[PDB]
């Protein structure tokens, strides 16, 4: 059956809020035939990850999804069969009243943040008893059971395997970005926040024996790269050579093209939550710049994923991995750690493929949301 | 008369959609950014049904203030805990209804507790707001352990066998004896 879904996305900062909700909204419409209304309060952020989007239009239809600007003040409208407040955001008060004035009150879901900590398993799918009687539940994405799983499009890993096994397909996509890899060059993508450990790592890539091509999408990290390159401005299309290191600035591309970029590289430096998972589907080594929180709360979340991700790794590779990520998220000091990871990149790559394929056997989050709604009726 | 979900403690009662629920266990979890999650183990105070619920730390619930009566701890039967008032009346409490006391429960406990009642029926027991515990092991603040094995941060000036005060609403160090 075709049910309507309201997805409220509050862009607090960066792009992961709209990245996850847009990926979810697109998937419910495409491979589940659902009607979706994506409410986003910062349309400029949506236009960054979707170049076809009009950042000034109040409403537009993209890939079967109805994208609406979350205006202030809020205009009352009828509520959908399912209402999702993503990342624990606050719904409009008038929309909660529209959720009750229905023959079947709207299913109310809070799509929580992604974490590998064990506590989210005991909280997933639990009810949130409301004083008004609205049926509310929390939905936790997760890397282990029990949880809501992870967002994964139908046939994603099959398309990633065909792409990585085709040299021509990889060269054609990189050519669309104005990128040509030199023979023997190692491809590394860089998506992060302001990272003080970045110049120390770039020095190691510059002085290394194997050449590296560092592809940097336009973003917050560019100021750190420019200071290390000792140039005033870095524009899309610029290419700088520093001994064995080549740095090329890429444009902020569509979400699906960011996938193909991650699939081309031997090491993906990612951040946040969505690109963190996207790098895992790529089946390639990963560098995670976790969103910094107060009182070092993010360190427990970083260690929780590491303990789960390093289960199948050998001890020395797991140690170099924990040391590098910790230095990547808490000041420089990853010299010996990077040397150790660089020596075991093939083995790391094989374990990254196994981790993606094992995760790829779990039902995806969008399918669990539909099954949750069906079993809730 | 509304309270924030992260301010509720074990043994307190909330009115949710006309149903009185006693909070058998409350746990706080830090989610992404500044968001947080409170998981609660509830038991209905008229039908006895048990459930688990989840709230945002900022969600607001309506508390229910209940009658109280001073009670003290005697011993640990199996699998119930027995408490006695000033008139030698026995109150047998299940382990699920004492998650607030179990953190600092001790054999021969001298603390004067308060049993929470709902229509002349005891539902839980609460520790006094300030308790006096002795330090069993320790090396601004450092980690120490009490006689019952609990771990909490105490002042660095403390040593083995010193007397400290604990605020039971937070479970944290308060002061120490000279
Ligand atoms: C770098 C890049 C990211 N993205 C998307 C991927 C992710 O969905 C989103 C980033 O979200 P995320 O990975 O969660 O990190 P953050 O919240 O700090 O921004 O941006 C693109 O669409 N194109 C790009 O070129």
């Amino acid at each position: 059956h075709m049910a309507s879904w309201d997805i409220f996305c509050s862009v607090v900062d960066n792009y992961g809020d709209i990245g996850v909700t847009w990926r979810l909204a697109r998937q419910l419409a495409a491979e589940h035939g659902q009607a979706v209304r994506l409410w986003v309060d910062e349309p400029q952020a949506f236009a960054r990850i979707c170049p076809r989007a009009d950042p000034v239009a109040h409403v537009q239809c993209l890939d079967g999804v109805e994208v609406r600007a979350w205006g202030r003040p809020w205009a009352p409208v009828a509520a959908a069969d399912v209402v999702i407040e993503a990342f624990a955001c606050e719904l409009p008060e008038a929309h909660r009243q529209a959720m009750r004035e229905r023959k079947r009150p709207s299913l109310w879901l809070n799509l929580e943040y992604l974490s590998a900590e064990e506590w989210i398993g005991s909280c997933h799918a639990l009810p949130s008893l409301q004083a008004c009687g609205l049926s509310k539940y929390f939905f936790f994405p997760g890397f282990r059971e029990p949880s809501g799983g992870l967002l994964r499009e139908a046939g994603l890993l099959e398309r990633r395997r065909r792409f990585q096994a085709s040299v021509s397909a990889q060269d054609e996509f990189l050519a669309s970005l104005g990128v040509r890899r030199k023979v023997g060059e190692r491809l590394i993508s860089l998506f992060a926040y302001e990272n003080p450990a970045l110049p120390g790592w770039l020095e190691q890539l510059r002085d290394a024996r194997q050449p590296s091509l560092l592809l940097v999408p336009e973003g917050r990290v560019l100021a750190d790269v420019a200071d290390w390159l000792r140039v005033a401005t870095l524009a899309v299309g610029d290419v700088h050579v520093r001994d064995a290191l080549r740095v090329q600035v890429l444009p902020f591309m569509a979400q699906d093209d960011y996938d193909r970029l991650l699939w081309c590289c031997d090491l993906n430096a990612v951040r946040g939550e969505d690109s963190f998972v996207r790098a895992q589907w790529a089946g390639r080594p990963l560098l995670w710049h976790i969103y910094r929180q107060e009182e070092e709360t993010h360190l427990a979340k970083l260690e929780a994923f590491l303990e789960l991700y390093c289960a199948g790794l050998p001890a020395d590779l797991a140690e170099n991995l924990r040391t590098f990520w910790l230095a990547w998220n808490a000041g420089g000091g990853l010299a010996g750690a990077w040397e150790g990871l660089e020596r075991q990149l093939p083995e790391w790559r094989r374990e990254a493929q196994r981790w993606a394929d094992e995760q790829g056997m779990r039902p995806d989050l969008a399918a669990r949301l539909v099954q949750f709604y069906a079993d809730w009726l | 008369h509304m309270k924030t979900a992260q301010e509720f403690r074990a043994g307190q009662v909330a009115n949710i959609n006309g149903a009185p629920w006693v909070i058998q266990k409350a746990e706080f979890n830090k989610s992404g950014r500044n968001a947080a999650v409170v998981k609660m183990k509830l038991k209905n105070l008229l039908t006895g049904a048990g459930t688990e619920t989840v709230f945002k730390a900022d969600d607001k619930l309506e508390p229910i203030i209940l009658d109280r009566k001073e009670v003290t701890y005697s011993y640990f039967a199996d699998p119930l805990y027995v408490f006695m008032d000033s008139e030698f009346n026995q109150y047998e409490i299940e382990k699920d209804d004492l998650e607030g006391v179990l953190t600092f429960i001790e054999d021969g406990m001298t603390d004067i507790c308060e049993a929470v009642f709902y229509n002349d029926k005891v539902i839980s027991v609460e520790l006094p707001t300030t308790i006096v515990r002795q330090i069993a092991y320790t090396e601004v603040m450092k980690t120490a352990r009490l006689n019952n094995g609990a771990e909490l941060q105490v002042s660095a000036f403390c040593e083995i066998g010193d007397s400290i005060e604990i605020d039971t609403r937070t479970g944290e160090y308060k002061s120490r004896v000279k």
